[PDB]
RNA sequence: GUGGAAGUCUGUUAGAGUUGGUGUCCUACAAUACCCUCUCGUGAUCUAUGUGUAGGGGUGAAAGGCCCAUCGAGUCCGGCA
RNA sequence: GUCGGGUGAGAACCCCGACGGCCUAAUGGAUAAGGGUUCCUCAGCACUGCUGAUCAGCUGAGGGUUAGCCGGUCCUAAGUCAUACCGCAACUCGACUAUGACGAAAUGGGAAACGGGUUAAUAUUCCCGUGCCACUAUGCAGUGAAAGUUGACGCCCUGGGGUCGAUCACGCUGGGCAUCGCCCAGUCGAACCGUCCAACUCCGUGGAAGCCGUAAUGGCAGGAAGCGGACGAACGGCGGCAUAGGGAAACGUGAUUCAACCUGGGGCCCAUGAAAAGACGAGCAUAGUGUCCGUACCGAGAACCGACACAGGUGUCCAUGGCGGCGAAAGCCAAGGCCUGUCGGGAGCAACCAACGUUAGGGAAUUCGGCAAGUUAGUCCCGUACCUUCGGAAGAAGGGAUGCCUGCUCCGGAACGGAGCAGGUCGCAGUGACUCGGAAGCUCGGACUGUCUAGUAACAACAUAGGUGACCGCAAAUCCGCAAGGACUCGUACGGUCACUGAAUCCUGCCCAGUGCAGGUAUCUGAACACCUCGUACAAGAGGACGAAGGACCUGUCAACGGCGGGGGUCUUAAGGUAGCGUAGUACCUUGCCGCAUCAGUAGCGGCUUGCAUGAAUGGAUUAACCAGAGCUUCACUGUCCCAACGUUGGGCCCGGUGAACUGUACAUUCCAGUGCGGAGUCUGGAGACACCCAGGGGGAAGCGAAGACCCUAUGGAGCUUUACUGCAGGCUGUCGCUGAGGACUCUCACUCCGGGAGGAGGACACCGAUAGCCGGGCA
RNA sequence: CGAGUGGCUUGCUACCUCGAUGUCGGUUCCCUCCAUCCUGCCCGUGCAGAAGCGGGCAAGGGUGAGGUUGUUCGCCUAUUA
RNA sequence: ACGACCGUAUAGUACGAGAGGAACUACGGUUGGUGGCCACUGGUGUACCGGUUGUUCGAGAGAGCACGUGCCGGGUAGCCA
């Protein structure tokens, strides 16, 4: 996590940091199938190693709030 | 670094060159510009009241 | 006294120009002629240097390959449509008036075909509120209500990228790095720390401004410093 | 255990720099040099060439620093005896 | 460097040999820029050369650079120019938009050449051998031909393939050494043509419900392993090339580790890592063509820049030569280069100075201050506190070990890899040289890495992430231009502009009176044009009515400028200092008082604290980590000191040669007193004084160097400031023109904006020209 | 209260010097003065002695080491004739 | 070119109720200063002898280099305190 920051930078940077990071790279359920095999590619852009689905999504988190409430509506 | 003569060493850049209209060592190739005649800049020749006494 | 940064930027030299040559493309929507039959598959996923969000890559069914401002969900294989008949569904535009009301979309038109110059930023978009047959009202992501032509394309979703402000660069160096990518001069040195030659901030044994900081609007360049025209300044009252 | 992150540590690797000696030099080797010590050395790093910004104007992580040994307004000639 | 010798009229420094040395990312090899003939030969020494010179980068005279396949040339990059269009009083000026061209010689892209031989000097260029590319022609073949592929790409970790090099084993050829049997060198051979293919991808078979696989991640009924197959790599292997070449000869064979080169796997991004020409796609024979420009040499302690044959500065590649060791480290040594970081001779060679070695006892007493020097040191084992943001602190501290020889064990395929064991044994000392941390505590500052005064300041200053406030919906805010136009911007509030504070943590009180900004405003004030009255046969002019912004007035606002006192148990002028901290890098008084520590402490630390004159983003407090930042203490150590000594190298001194500069009104062997514009070698009185020369450390010549920087003066200069004087840009606002029809309104036709277009939006407004009022250190 | 000497403190003046006479403290090295701190020799005493206290002659010699502080000065410590 | 001090004998005496407590003189030593000298002790001693690390000369022997001794031990003359 934030260990690469060794004593630097202080508590809460490397602690959102850290939470952030640590979602970011949870295995994610992927839309086009269902497993849990979505991983970052870069800012904003997903893709799932199983059936190799490439998307848009939030800078940290495959989905975020705003994106989930379009669904709805 | 000294400005002075440590400086004076880097210097091997070639930039005002023999003129093809006027002959002078002033045709800077990099600017493709005589300082000297005012080849590249005017097809009239560079001159000026200044390069001699206002009244001569 | 010499002229102020604020002043440098104008003259648009190397330093305060973005790098263009490095940007990819200026994601404006498709010009249909009409009927809306024109569909395109999305064929890839990129980084978009000036946005730091992802753009889309878009093949049309008319042989137009082209980059689109891709709102979040949007993947590989996805087919999108733009035209007043195209199918309600993120991904996809057309004219606010077919859009239905309570529908957050981005890439909002200002006038009919300019091609999107609102809401365009990471994770945001603007909220579809009232329609009509002279006036669409839009809720831009500042919260202002704006009236807009219902004639004014736009696109279904919010922006892919959201949260992005949400981690903090932490080190001067992922600054620096981000600051590389924009038209900006970076990083910045205080107006009370600079010479009184340099602003007009600047000289006094120790720092501080020598003068109140809200500046009048009509203040002209060169003097329009601090908090320009502030209706107000504080966190109190 | 594996893994190998880091404006991470040591390091006269290359390369960059310069805390102290208030050493040597001070008609110098040198109009900014020499020696030892010292600091940085995967990054906001260093470096070559090309290219752009021009004088009340540039450029400046700001010292009134830098813009060809000169800058609290370059240089040249002219105004000018 | 030295001894011999060569040449020459002449030899320390020109050449030969021997002996002795120096250089190893360079003092060697190839080159970029730049220089420009400095390159080679012959003949010379007046000039140039830190002395000499027969020498030379010098002088005279000749000579030398050979290309289809190495660069250029071709492509496009940031970006530049030209033309057109527009602006400008105008242009050699100026932004945009079109078009065209220009823009890369080591080091971006790119059709094709290798090996050897040859010259005094060129050489993938000439010559020999072999090979290749493009275009064109002829011929055969071919109808395919443009989709796609390539050119073409970031950073970090890593597997696999694999050549050179290096090393190990054994053989062959040659050399060296001479108690041994060791040691050294060589053992060769290209482009190209042909062939082989690992990885990746995919297909067939198969049928895993827990197996497959990796260094690691991982893979699978959406089909794992296994089996077969398609596509598919090296600057690599293999065969030809080669009774080519090269070598005196032999003219090897295997292995390990493997730069180059090839091919994969993983990870990172609020960062996303060129483009174009070209090539492939798309056969073969034979022939012809392949022009133009560059090509020498230096590339640096003498060929470049720095006035110089300057200890400076100056890019690339040789990063795999041996021992060493972790190593591209030190030290020593090859290949190769050099004795030109170019004056020599002499004196146990004195004083004195530079740089350095060794110092008994004491051990910081030295000093502003351990400044300087020293102490420690590599690796392994044991062990490691306060504090902490739980990362760190930490190599804390402290303790022990360390060589050689003999024989072995374990890990691994193995190393000429690594970890151990037993016995033997030497020294004062086993990281034996070299390389190689001294340690600990308290306090102040800034959180951190980072930046800076080229040439006296590296810090506490700037930056920073983080915190905060301000402006703006894009026909925007901010900014550049006289204009045409332009940056921000291939950007759109999760944006970007303008400012302040400066990581985290706990917090951030009161004040809107003044000033600033903003909003409002009945009434008051408030310009010009038009309008009305008076005046004028008209006009000047006087007055009136209307009244925009602005001001008066009211309100909001301090993470806006800033403020938070005196007096009494309110007063100025709004409030009257809250949490904290406190004699501070802020406390004059002041060495404050108490304590700690010392023999003794204007220091330092802790506490107190009425604070001359602390205090909350003019941020307060606090704080782990970090620091060539400031102060203090301790252990260790030492020539810093007591108190100096001896030694080493280079100078100094004497000799040959070379050979400056600073400075100079004159006189001048002075000393003690006095005098004098009061700070005299020169005046007065005395005293002393034979001339000249060598070495010395510098008392005096108010020594030399610079028309004092300090201070004042000048109706001197400049940079800077502001509610100084006066103006000028700029913004806001009214009015007139553009400008049209029917104190409030509709319309469309100018004009503006959006749209590829149709058309849509807006609209007599806005933009623009003119003028008037307000603001106006942004500028003069 | 009165009279003086010195030129160590401070003040005053503006005579010399602005085409420059480089600061304080310290250090090192040399000479000097006496208004004597010690040492020699004396006089007096509220001088038994020992020792103090005061005075006279006298400048040959001596007057040292340390803690804070840049300090001079001074405060402090152990030695000392 | 010598200044000064301590100690012993004088003497537990003179003096004094006691407490306390001298001197002349003769001696021994210390300190500061001064001039000189090296038998003694100590330092140095890149004369010299030895040990030993890395590397090169094939090993051995014997040597070079590692800065004017690679490092370490001893140390004659001489110079010194
Ligand atoms: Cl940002
Ligand atoms: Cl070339
Ligand atoms: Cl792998
Ligand atoms: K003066
Ligand atoms: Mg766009
Ligand atoms: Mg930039
Ligand atoms: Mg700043
Ligand atoms: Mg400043
Ligand atoms: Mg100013
Ligand atoms: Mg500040
Ligand atoms: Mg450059
Ligand atoms: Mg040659
Ligand atoms: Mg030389
Ligand atoms: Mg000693
Ligand atoms: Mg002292
Ligand atoms: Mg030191
Ligand atoms: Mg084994
Ligand atoms: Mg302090
Ligand atoms: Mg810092
Ligand atoms: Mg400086
Ligand atoms: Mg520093
Ligand atoms: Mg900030
Ligand atoms: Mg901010
Ligand atoms: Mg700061
Ligand atoms: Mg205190
Ligand atoms: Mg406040
Ligand atoms: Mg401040
Ligand atoms: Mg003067
Ligand atoms: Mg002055
Ligand atoms: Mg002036
Ligand atoms: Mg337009
Ligand atoms: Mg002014
Ligand atoms: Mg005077
Ligand atoms: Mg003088
Ligand atoms: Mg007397
Ligand atoms: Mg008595
Ligand atoms: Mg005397
Ligand atoms: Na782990
Ligand atoms: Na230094
Ligand atoms: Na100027
Ligand atoms: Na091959
Ligand atoms: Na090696
Ligand atoms: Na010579
Ligand atoms: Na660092
Ligand atoms: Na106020
Ligand atoms: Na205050
Ligand atoms: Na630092
Ligand atoms: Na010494
Ligand atoms: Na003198
Ligand atoms: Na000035
Ligand atoms: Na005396
Ligand atoms: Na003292
Ligand atoms: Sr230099
Ligand atoms: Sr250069
Ligand atoms: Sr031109
Ligand atoms: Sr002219
Ligand atoms: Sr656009
Ligand atoms: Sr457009
Ligand atoms: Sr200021
Ligand atoms: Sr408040
Ligand atoms: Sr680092
Ligand atoms: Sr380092
Ligand atoms: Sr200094
Ligand atoms: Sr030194
Ligand atoms: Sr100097
Ligand atoms: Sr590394
Ligand atoms: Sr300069
Ligand atoms: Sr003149
Ligand atoms: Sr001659
Ligand atoms: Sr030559
Ligand atoms: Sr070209
Ligand atoms: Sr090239
Ligand atoms: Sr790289
Ligand atoms: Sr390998
Ligand atoms: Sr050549
Ligand atoms: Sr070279
Ligand atoms: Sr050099
Ligand atoms: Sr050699
Ligand atoms: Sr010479
Ligand atoms: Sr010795
Ligand atoms: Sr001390
Ligand atoms: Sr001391
Ligand atoms: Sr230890
Ligand atoms: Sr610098
Ligand atoms: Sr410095
Ligand atoms: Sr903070
Ligand atoms: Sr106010
Ligand atoms: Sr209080
Ligand atoms: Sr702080
Ligand atoms: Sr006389
Ligand atoms: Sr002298
Ligand atoms: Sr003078
Ligand atoms: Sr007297
Ligand atoms: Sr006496
Ligand atoms: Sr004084
Ligand atoms: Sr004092
Ligand atoms: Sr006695
Ligand atoms: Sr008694
Ligand atoms: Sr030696
Ligand atoms: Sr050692």
């Amino acid at each position: 996590r934030s260990g690469r920051f060794g004593a630097r930078y202080g508590r809460v940077s490397r602690r959102r940091v850290a939470e952030i990071e640590s979602e970011m790279n949870e295995d994610h359920a992927c839309p086009n199938c269902g497993e849990d095999r979505v991983d970052r590619q870069g800012t904003g852009i997903w893709q799932c190693s199983y059936c190799d689905y490439k998307f848009t999504g939030g800078s940290y988190k495959p989905e975020t709030p705003g994106g989930k409430t379009v669904r709805r509506s | 670094t000294g400005a002075g003569t440590p400086s004076q060493g880097k210097k091997n850049t070639t930039t005002h060159t023999k003129c093809r209209r006027c002959g002078e060592k002033s045709y800077h190739t990099k600017k493709k510009v005589c300082s000297s005649c005012g080849f590249g800049k005017s097809a009239k020749r560079r001159d000026y009241e200044w390069q001699s006494k206002a009244g001569e | 006294g010499r002229r102020i940064q604020g002043q440098r930027r104008g003259r648009g030299t190397s330093t305060f120009r973005a790098p263009s040559h490095r940007y990819k493309a200026d994601l404006e929507h498709r010009k249909v002629e009409d009927g809306d039959v024109i569909a395109g598959t999305v064929v890839d996923i990129e980084h978009d240097p000036a946005r730091s969000a992802p753009v889309a890559a878009v093949e049309f069914e008319d042989g137009d390959r082209r980059l689109i401002l891709a709102p979040e969900g949007v993947g590989v294989g996805d087919e999108l449509q733009v035209g007043v008949s195209a199918e309600i569904a993120p991904g996809n535009t057309l004219p606010l008036a077919e859009i239905p009301e309570g529908v957050p979309v981005c890439n909002v038109e200002s006038s009919p075909g300019d091609g999107g110059k609102f809401a365009r930023a990471s994770g945001v978009n603007a909220q579809l509120l009232t329609h009509d047959r002279n006036v669409a009202v839009v809720k831009l992501p500042s919260g202002e209500m704006k009236r807009l032509d219902p004639q004014c394309r736009a696109t279904i979703g919010v922006v892919a990228g959201g949260g992005r402000t949400d981690k903090p660069f932490v080190k001067a160096g992922n600054k620096h790095h981000k600051m590389k990518a924009r038209g900006t001069k970076w990083p910045n040195v205080r107006g009370v720390a600079m010479n009184a030659v340099d602003h007009p901030f600047g000289g006094g044994g120790r720092q501080h401004p020598g003068k109140p900081k809200s500046i009048s609007r009509n203040a002209p360049p060169g003097r329009k410093v601090g908090d320009i025209a502030s209706k107000r300044t504080g966190r109190g009252g």
